[PDB]
């Protein structure tokens, strides 16, 4: 009963990676250690570890000390300014601003605020809107791939699994049309720059279609030339 | 870690007072000195029926000659250092909307802006920014917010963020991007970044010639433009020496210390070099930083400061060189100046120079009522105009704002009262004060009126007026007290006490000589002031003679050459069906290579559950299209959008929410699964599940009219768009707009193809009229592989209709909301219909029957068990295509080879009939059995098999069984009636009834016929007296006995008030079977 449990595996990787790509802010990730000001009404300097994380529905802005008590205080933040259509972004940041979190956190969330020069808002609204659309469309393919299979029409069973691999990298392409225009875009914290390059989330996108669209096409190949 | 030993300044002006965080900052909110003075209190302005109008209130005071020399001698570099200065303060310039405007109107036959006597023509005016969190009740009352920080901490070098301090940075040194010319900044930072107005004398809008400053809008003239080279080239300056002095140092280094050097020598010199030039007295002292005072910008400022620097513009900038021939007629004409991208001059650094050596050799115009008309007919106008009044603007934003009168904002201030109109200014009317009574015949000899700019103008003599001097002095002495960072401070760390007396000797001859690399003995100690010593001397007083004219006035055209185009496109979009149709056509030709009453009633007596469910239909979509059409017109709507558009927005957002739905359950209607199942239930005596496909065309058919009238709607919204300014548009659709003053909207095909809900509204219009067209009664009949090939698209209308709502245009996607439980359903039902599979019969005989019923037998595959009542479903491949069509079975169980009555009724049936002609080759695909098979007359020991009309069909089948099991197995006396309008296709079964007859000689099944068709018949060669039936049956025999019955709604309501009637008094169940 080996290629059962291997059929069981394959299809639950597969639900199981959708699911947790579409929910996952990974798939551009930057990280530089550099030399920073802490925050306000003082004239000390730290050294942290900054990087930022886009997940199509909003940015993780990370400053943690490389002593994580250097100055008295424990220096260990993750802040999330979320852009997708339920919320706003210009409200996130003006909470922010009012609380008064450190200033490199502050700057890394101006730069992809509403009206902001470098214009980095309106093109990761929407397209981490459509990349986060295809990818609640190939799963509706994935389920009937897995019920098109427990009551055997394989011959058709084998198409869906043509559409899933194929809306996983038309959603790859929508994230994929953004790092254009981040490229430009400054990125500078005192005596460092910061480098976003696509992360996990891309890759294990790229894997999991690749995956689909070469299964689908095999299965489907074989069961029609050989309804072994 | 570094020599950065103190705290550096933030750029968007927050932390920089201990307790309140927000005091000078970005967006902070204008702090009134006088309660607000609305028309109704909270946020209206006064107008024209209560004060007077603003351009003819210009012309009769503010207007007059431009040969003037000022009494204190004031070089016109000080006015535009002060044009400068004013800008790193307060900026209330930018329209925030929602688009609310108060327009100018002028009076009849203005000889600038009406000189033809055109009536009544208007000249537009938007207001501007307001706090979000005021103007809600007259105990707040709405409240501007200033777009800079207000500070005076260079927020017009560096900008006023944090994201715009570095997009006109190079990080190579501490140093300002320049372009390919060392002393100009890069152009290439253009777009997204400064405010972008078309020259309003030639009309070229384009990013090349707008240099990148740190005040928004620093292009407006190039001797603003000179000043901001001037504070560029010092930072990049000081930075550069600071880098030959500390080689070691990095970026940031280098540049944050010149940030700091520059901010102390500009804020030292704004203060201590200007104000005691621009109003004739000293700033106190310093006394210690006060962390309580309030630095808050006050509108009483904006209107003091600017509108009175405007009173002494002159009319002509001259233009020297180091040895001052003033050349290099020469003097450059202001009112053609105004947004000039490249100047055929100021191509150099060299030219600069001159022409900053010229104005701080030119003396400026004199301080009084008198405009000159460069600004007062000839300002650059903000939107569709290309020319506009500026008194007539700024008294349009002193009541925009709420500013108070001039006698009400004379008396908080500890000023005097004022008796009458001729105490307004004691000197003027001593000397021609015949501007005092036309400006008394203006506000009807009222003195407690005055807007405050023509009160302030008036009351300057030479210096600002006595109003004006207090709010300008008591503000930036505020300024400073409440300032952290101020260079004097010596609690911030910024500078030493040697580098504060050296900071506080610095005028501005000594930052021209640095920049300009120009010997300090061709200009004067104090550059503000001409003092008839200083060197160079001015040639003669600029008058507005020998000066090249204004350029005329033209007004804006937006959708003027792109009119045919839009014409075109729409009449493309309206043949769309021609091409169908055309494509259809040639498909077709290459594929053939007092009684009235009783009719009425009879009619609803039939149709009562057809009524019912369209009329639930149509009222469920009616209520959907009246909720959102209803919100939208007149009710809890934040009117933004509904300005003129309201009609088409009102069509459209009514027409969507029924489109999509009827779409979703028109998907529904065709799962043939779960009707099989539901027909065979109660439901079917309140719903009619035989009309499927007639309801399916229906809600198609309505379907399409909706969705042609939300196409007209957006069509004219598209129109109504391409005409709007974009500061308009720019706030409807936040985000996909942004407002730099191009002001010209995107075109009508921007929004057609180059826009996804219009592309895909473009491409599902196509695949609908394909669809349509197609499915035509008159084009499914000729081929049904056509037919067939074309309502695959239903999938690619499905996928657009999700993509056409993905955007946040108008609304939030909705479609997915209705169309998940119709879909899932669907695809339920598609997929139990896929599982099974039966196919390949073989015809054994099919004779050919008159009336159109073509007798067909086939036979009868092995596992085929089925019981006496079911149907089955076949499709002939040889003519069309696999389509299933049901038909029941008029075969006994017992008997093999499998038969079927089928009659001629459309398209499928008659090509069917035409295929199995001439006697039976073809091979159908039988797809079993579907029914209950209820055999519930078995319970009854006498029963009564009713049929009626098509109900007829089955009981061939009923009866022959029946007849078959009483003989063989060896239910008492079953009768069978069946009443028919014309027994026209049913004679096969008068031929089984004669059959089944000579079978049975048992005398089990007794039939009985009534034809009920009087005087329209062919005489074929009464009613069905069911009263006084049940009353003899139980008489002739005494039997619980069942009367079953299918039919038409009036037999079957006929025979239920029978056995209704009759059975109080055995059971007459009456168990309604619908086969
Ligand atoms: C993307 O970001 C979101 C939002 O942060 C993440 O979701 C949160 O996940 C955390 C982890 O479990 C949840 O728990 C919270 O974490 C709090 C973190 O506390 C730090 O930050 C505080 C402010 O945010 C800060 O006050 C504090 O230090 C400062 O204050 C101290 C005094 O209290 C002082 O001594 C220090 O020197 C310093 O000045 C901390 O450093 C934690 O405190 C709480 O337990 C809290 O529950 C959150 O609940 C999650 N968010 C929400 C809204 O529920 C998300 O995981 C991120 N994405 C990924 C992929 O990780
Ligand atoms: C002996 C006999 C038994 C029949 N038994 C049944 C039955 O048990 N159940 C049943 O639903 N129909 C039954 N029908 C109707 C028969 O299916 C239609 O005449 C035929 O399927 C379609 O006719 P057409 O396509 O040639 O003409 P069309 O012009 O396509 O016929 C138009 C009419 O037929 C109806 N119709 C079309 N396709 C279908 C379909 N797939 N299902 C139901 N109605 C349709 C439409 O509502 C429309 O009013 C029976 C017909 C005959 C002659
Ligand atoms: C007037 C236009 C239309 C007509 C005349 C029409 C007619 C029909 C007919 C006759 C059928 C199938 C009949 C059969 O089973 O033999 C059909 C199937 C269908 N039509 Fe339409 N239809 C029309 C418009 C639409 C539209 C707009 C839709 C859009 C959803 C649509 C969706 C379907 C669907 C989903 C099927 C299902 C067929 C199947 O897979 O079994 N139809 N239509
Ligand atoms: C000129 C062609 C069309 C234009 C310009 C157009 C434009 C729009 C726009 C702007 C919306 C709302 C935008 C959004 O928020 O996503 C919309 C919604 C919609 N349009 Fe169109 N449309 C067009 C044609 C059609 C056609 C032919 C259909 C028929 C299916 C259609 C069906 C819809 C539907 C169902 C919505 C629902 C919106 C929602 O998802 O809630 N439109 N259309
Ligand atoms: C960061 O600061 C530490 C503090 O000692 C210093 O040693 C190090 O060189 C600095 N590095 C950078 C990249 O600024
Ligand atoms: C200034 O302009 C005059 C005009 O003829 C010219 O002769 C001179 O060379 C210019 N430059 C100076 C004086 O440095
Ligand atoms: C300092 O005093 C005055 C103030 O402007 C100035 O005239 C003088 O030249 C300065 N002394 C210098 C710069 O050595
Ligand atoms: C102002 O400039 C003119 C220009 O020649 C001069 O005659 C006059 O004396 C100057 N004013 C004073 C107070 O010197």
């Amino acid at each position: 009963r080996l290629f059962w449990l291997l059929r069981v595996v394959t299809s639950l990787f597969i639900g199981a990676v959708i699911l947790a790509v579409n929910f996952s802010s990974e798939w551009s990730v930057g990280h530089v250690n550099a030399n920073t000001t802490y925050k306000a009404f003082s004239p000390k300097w730290v050294s942290v570890d900054v990087g930022l994380q886009i997940g199509l529905g909003g940015v993780n802005i990370t400053l943690t000390g490389t002593p994580v008590q250097q100055l008295n205080e424990t220096i260990n933040y993750n802040e999330a300014f979320a852009w997708r259509l339920g919320r706003s972004y210009a409200e996130e940041y003006a909470k922010a601003l009012e609380k008064g979190l450190p200033d490199p956190v502050l700057y890394l969330a101006e730069k992809f605020t509403p009206r902001s020069p470098c214009g980095l808002y309106n093109q990761y609204r929407l397209a981490g809107h459509y990349a986060s659309a295809m990818l609640w469309v190939a799963f509706l393919c994935w389920l009937l791939a897995n019920v098109m299979l427990s009551m055997p029409v394989l011959v058709y069973g084998g198409h869906m699994l043509l559409a899933t691999g194929l809306f996983q990298l038309l959603a790859l392409f929508f994230f994929s049309m953004t790092t254009s225009l981040i490229s430009p875009c400054p990125l500078r914290l005192g005596t460092a720059v910061l480098h976003t390059h696509h992360g996990p989330a891309f890759w294990i996108t790229l894997a999991t279609g690749l995956l689909c669209i070469l299964l689908g096409l095999v299965m489907a190949v074989a069961h029609r030339m050989q309804p072994h | 870690q570094n020599s950065i030993s103190w705290e550096v300044q933030r750029f968007d002006g927050w932390y920089n007072n201990l307790m309140e965080h927000r005091w000078g900052s970005k967006g902070s909110r204008l702090q009134r000195l006088v309660p607000a003075s609305y028309a109704d209190g909270v946020y209206q302005p006064l107008k024209e029926p209560y004060l007077p109008n603003p351009r003819h209130l210009s012309n009769r005071v503010m207007r007059g000659s431009a040969g003037q020399p000022s009494l204190r001698n004031r070089t016109v570099l000080g006015v535009f250092f002060g044009y400068h200065v004013l800008s790193d303060l307060v900026s209330v310039e930018t329209p925030g909307c929602p688009a609310e405007f108060l327009n100018i109107y002028i009076p009849h036959g203005d000889p600038v802006f009406d000189p033809d006597k055109r009536g009544n023509v208007v000249l537009p005016f938007q207001r501007s920014r307001w706090d979000r969190n005021t103007g809600q009740s007259p105990s707040n009352p709405r409240d501007q917010s200033n777009q800079v920080t207000g500070w005076l901490d260079g927020s017009a070098i560096y900008g006023s963020s944090h994201s715009w301090s570095d997009t006109l940075r190079s990080f190579s040194g501490g140093q300002l991007a320049s372009g390919p010319d060392p002393a100009f900044p890069s152009d290439s930072q253009s777009s997204l970044l400064m405010w972008m107005a078309p020259d309003p004398s030639t009309g070229q809008g384009g990013p090349r010639g707008v240099y990148a400053f740190g005040a928004q809008r620093g292009n407006r003239e190039p001797f603003l433009q000179a000043l901001g080279l001037l504070w560029f080239r010092y930072h990049n300056l000081c930075a550069r020496k600071l880098a030959q002095e500390h080689p070691h140092w990095g970026d940031e280094e280098l540049f944050q210390h010149a940030r700091k050097r520059v901010i102390a020598t500009y804020q030292n010199i704004a203060m201590y070099e200007w104000l005691p030039s621009f109003l004739k007295q000293t700033p106190p002292e310093y006394p210690g930083y006060r962390p309580f005072l309030d630095p808050s910008i006050s509108p009483e400022f904006v209107v003091a400061s600017e509108q009175f620097l405007s009173t002494m513009v002159p009319s002509g900038v001259y233009m020297r060189n180091a040895s001052c021939h003033f050349q290099g007629s020469g003097a450059l004409r202001v009112c053609n100046s105004y947004w000039s991208r490249e100047h055929p001059k100021l191509q150099r650094a060299e030219d600069v120079d001159a022409l900053l050596l010229g104005m701080a050799s030119q003396i400026a115009e004199r301080e009084d009522h008198v405009v000159v008309e460069d600004m007062q007919d000839f300002w650059p106008g903000p939107l569709k105009f290309s020319r506009t009044d500026y008194l007539a603007s700024c008294l349009q934003r002193g009541r925009d704002l709420g500013l108070p009168s001039y006698t009400k904002a004379r008396e908080a201030l500890g000023l005097s009262p004022i008796s009458h109109w001729q105490d307004i200014n004691p000197a003027l009317s001593r000397s021609n004060g015949t501007v005092l009574e036309a400006t008394a015949a203006l506000y009807n000899q009222d003195l407690s009126r005055l807007e405050l700019l023509p009160g302030g103008l008036l009351e300057s003599h030479g210096d600002p007026g006595p109003l004006f001097s207090t709010i300008v002095l008591d503000q930036f002495v505020r300024l400073r007290d409440g300032d952290r960072y101020w260079f004097e401070n010596t609690r911030n760390g910024l500078f030493s006490k040697e580098e504060i007396a050296e900071i506080r000797n610095t005028s501005l001859r000594d930052i021209l000589v640095a920049v300009t690399n120009v010997d300090p003995s061709a200009l004067q100690p104090n550059v503000f002031f001409w003092l008839a010593g200083d060197p160079c001397p001015q040639p003669s007083q600029l008058s507005a003679k020998g000066l090249p004219a204004c350029a005329p006035l033209f007004i804006r055209d937006y959708f003027e050459g792109s009119g045919f185009g839009f014409g075109l496109t729409i009449g493309t979009l309206c043949c769309f069906p021609l091409v169908s149709l055309l494509s259809a056509w040639i498909v077709a030709r290459l594929r053939k290579r007092h009684q009235t009453v009783q009719q009425f009633k009879r009619f609803i007596e039939n149709y009562r559950r057809h009524i019912g469910c369209v009329a639930v239909f149509y009222t469920i979509t009616g209520a959907l299209f009246l909720e959102r059409a209803y919100y939208y017109a007149f009710a809890a709507h934040h009117s933004g959008i509904t300005d003129t558009t309201r009609v088409g927005i009102i069509l459209s957002r009514g027409t969507a929410a029924s489109i999509s739905f009827m779409f979703s359950y028109i998907l529904l209607t065709m799962c043939r699964n779960l009707i099989t199942f539901l027909r065979e239930t109660f439901l079917n005596r309140y719903i009619p599940f035989d009309a499927a496909v007639d309801f399916h065309r229906l809600i198609a058919s309505t379907a399409i009219i909706l969705t042609v009238l939300h196409s007209a709607g957006h069509v004219v919204n598209v129109y109504l768009f391409s005409i709007s300014p974009l500061s308009v548009l720019s706030c409807l659709f936040p985000g996909l707009f942004h407002d730099d003053g191009s002001e010209f909207p995107q075109k009508y095909y921007w929004w057609f193809f180059q826009t996804v809900p219009g592309l895909t509204g473009v491409l599902l219009l196509l695949a609908l009229a394909i669809m349509y067209v197609f499915a035509s009664h008159h084009f499914r009949r000729r081929s049904f592989r056509g037919f067939w090939l074309t309502h695959h698209l239903y999938i690619f209308l499905y996928i657009l209709l999700i993509i056409h709502g993905s955007f946040a245009l108008i609304q939030m996607p909705r479609f997915h909301i209705f169309f998940l439980v119709p879909a899932i359903i669907y695809v339920g039902d598609k997929l139990v219909s896929l599982s099974r599979k039966k196919v390949e019969i073989s015809v054994v005989k099919a004779e050919l029957l008159p009336s159109g019923v073509t007798h067909l037998r086939f036979q009868r595959p092995q596992g085929f068990e089925y019981k006496s009542g079911q149907w089955v479903r076949i499709a002939c491949l040889a003519l069309g295509t696999t389509e299933y069509h049901p038909f029941t079975l008029t075969s006994a169980p017992h008997e093999d080879t499998l038969s079927l009555h089928i009659r001629a009724a459309g398209p499928w049936t008659t090509r069917l009939r035409e295929i199995y002609s001439p006697p039976r080759y073809p091979k159908l695909y039988l797809d079993g059995p579907f029914g209950e098979g209820h055999q519930e007359w078995h319970k009854f020991e006498v029963s009564v098999l009713v049929g009626g009309g098509i109900g007829v069909t089955p009981f061939a089948s009923i009866l022959k069984d029946l007849v078959f099991k009483s003989s063989v197995s060896c239910c008492k006396k079953i009768y069978f009636i069946w009443v028919t309008r014309t027994q026209r296709q049913f004679e096969w079964l008068a031929d089984i009834i004669r059959e089944v007859e000579e079978n049975d000689r048992q005398d089990l099944v007794s039939v009985h016929i009534y034809i009920t068709q009087l005087a329209e018949k062919f005489d074929l060669r009464g009613r069905p007296p069911f009263e006084p039936f049940f009353n003899s049956l139980q008489e002739v025999h005494p039997q619980k006995i069942g009367v079953f019955s299918c039919g038409p709604p009036g037999m079957t309501k006929n025979v239920e008030k029978a056995c209704q009637l009759i059975n109080r008094q055995t059971h007459f169940s009456h168990h309604y079977e619908n086969f």
